[PDB]
């Protein structure tokens, strides 16, 4: 996105009715930091939600 | 019994992968640490060099 939101008024958008590629998000090396608390990165792609 | 020293160059960002079960770029594709590590990591600026 151009302009994100600001933290006290932060944004939400739901993801649903879709199939996800996680692989592409943690691939990307392009994030300083990528923490997941209760599952684990790698293993994001073979589950469902 | 024995003892092996390993060396690279990486990133300072990238010194956090250098750890037993850690994943990324580095620690997927570079240099992977066993999940029961017994070892020491050593690490240093060398942006003189």
């Amino acid at each position: 996105a151009t302009r994100f939101a600001s933290v006290y008024a932060w944004n939400r958008k739901r993801i649903s009715n879709c199939v996800a590629d996680y692989s592409v998000l943690y691939n990307s090396a392009s994030f300083s930091t990528f923490k997941c608390y209760g599952v684990s990165p790698t293993k994001l792609n073979d589950l469902c939600f | 019994t024995n003892v092996y020293a390993d060396s690279f160059v990486i990133r300072g960002d990238e010194v956090r992968q250098i750890a037993p079960g850690q994943t990324g770029k580095i620690a997927d594709y570079n240099y992977k640490l066993p999940d029961d590590f017994t070892g020491c990591v050593i690490a240093w600026n060398s942006n003189n060099l």
